[PDB]
């Protein structure tokens, strides 16, 4: 499905906010895609599930909270912390007794830094049709 | 001396987290571990294990637990009064082994711990589940005589006081006379029997909690 | 099998002669049969168990002879028969091997034996033997608050303390209504050592046959 920007701040760097458009295919771990971007470099990440599937299989996979803990992950909430130079997405989970980890999100870069852009551009675009012209219509 | 051991047995016949008919599980925890007496009255376990040993025993008992090892203890200590240690969990008095596991399926990161009770010897299984409860029931009789030689007069005063003066206008609730060698056969075939429903034990923890605490020093 | 041990309450318990520690003890009255057990407060042995874990001990002393192994309990619970319907035996807890520390003489002449009994199995410790056991507390679980409350409804007629008269009951035993939490605290201060050394145990078996007789027949 269509690369969405949902977002996130951050704790690190809030001031150039992220942009995780994270176009996730039908689940978040048996394949999904991440391109996140700063507004500035796009980390046009087709990422797989060689890279955080594991996450889930090797830390105590018990029976709880993880389908919503990965949906508020790629949303504005956890300590986000995407490495510019790595090209790596990562945060702390924490809950009582014990603080997991939950992301490993290594997102790759495509050459383009404002492919990430051109579709908030195309976002500014419809986001623009919300809220009077279509009022003017109902 | 033996602290642990004997918070445990000071410590009143107590309702673990469980799912199931209530055991004789008086979970007693300590600030050097604890000792668990879990019993079902159909075998005894007792896990007493301190907090350090239990951080080993786990690695060959639980399937998989990767967690902190000074974050047991005080995941523990909230056990001292055993109310909550976690939701609720179960033991399971099946077989010879017992668990105390809740399972769900979410692939989710809670924090979850368990508690494996292994069996007891024979040794322990007496001078926990057979000498004490013999003294229980010692106690109980001793609690009964003293009202034995309280049940043979005040019984009567409300029959002495039925009549006498302001003569009864509510025959409703008219009483019979009671004395203890009279319980012992006016009730015990004629009405028990639908009534006597006991089972394995089962009747054990409603009234000897509450006096259980007074077993401090031994 | 089953119609054998079923009528096991036709009696009520019978105590050891030690006189030393409280130690229970059942008599079982019915030919071709048995149920014997000890119970020393440090490892209680109940006898009821197979052929097969035993086999190993107890033909050490034999070479070209053979006995039944129904003798030893059709010989001990027969000779009871004609005798009951210085007894001092002693068994102290500290000695967990099994060299009985026993100073009992009954005709002078000395006659070797002793408490002979493996280790106890889990299975046939607990799921058979306790709810019987458990039997002569049933005439206190299920009564001790019977007998305790019984002395609050039964003073609603003997509340005329104003329109009769301005005198107490007697006032001469007069001592707290016996209830729940009157024995709770007792037990702290005056039944402790009881919970610490149980005694000899005559408070404990003659004064629960009178209501044992009837307590779960049917």
């Amino acid at each position: 499905m269509e690369r969405k920007i949902s977002r996130i701040h951050l704790v690190s760097e809030p001031s150039i906010t992220h942009f995780l458009q994270v176009s996730w295919e039908k689940t978040l771990e048996s394949g999904f895609v991440i391109t996140l971007t700063d507004g500035h470099s796009a980390w046009t990440g087709t990422v797989s599930e060689s890279e955080i599937s594991q996450e889930a299989d090797d830390m105590a996979m018990e029976k709880g909270k993880y389908v919503g803990e990965l949906r508020k992950a790629l949303l504005s909430v956890y300590t986000f912390n995407f490495s510019k130079e790595s090209c790596y997405f990562f945060f702390e989970k924490n809950l009582k007794d014990v603080s997991f980890r939950l992301g490993s999100f290594n997102l790759e870069k495509v050459e383009n830094p404002a492919e990430v852009i051109r579709e908030l551009i195309c976002y500014c675009l419809d986001t623009i049709a919300e809220n009077q012209a279509k009022n003017e219509h109902l | 001396m033996e602290e642990l051991e004997q918070g445990l047995l000071m410590q009143p016949w107590a309702w673990l987290q469980l799912a199931e008919n209530s055991l004789l599980a008086k979970v007693f925890i300590t600030k050097q571990g604890y000792a668990l007496l879990v019993s079902d009255l159909q075998q005894v376990w007792h896990e007493q294990v301190d907090t350090s040993v239990v951080s080993q025993r786990a690695k060959e008992l639980n399937k998989r637990l990767t967690a902190p090892p000074a974050a047991f203890l005080c995941h523990l200590d909230n056990l001292l009064r055993p109310l909550l240690k976690d939701a609720t969990f179960s033991c399971d008095c099946v077989a010879d082994a017992l668990i105390l596991r809740v399972r769900s399926e979410l692939s989710g990161l809670p924090f979850y711990w368990n508690f494996h009770c292994m069996l007891a010897s024979p040794s322990l299984v007496s001078q926990h589940l057979i000498r004490p409860l013999m003294g229980m029931s010692l106690a109980l009789q001793c609690q009964v005589r003293e009202l034995a030689t309280l049940l043979h007069m005040k019984d009567l005063e409300i029959q002495d006081y039925q009549e006498s003066g302001a003569t009864l206008i509510r025959d409703r609730l008219k009483t019979e006379p009671f004395e203890e060698n009279s319980f012992l056969e006016q009730f015990m075939i004629e009405k028990l029997p639908e009534a006597c429903s006991i089972g394995d034990g089962k009747p054990f923890v409603m009234n000897l909690q509450d006096l259980y605490m007074a077993v401090t020093t031994q």
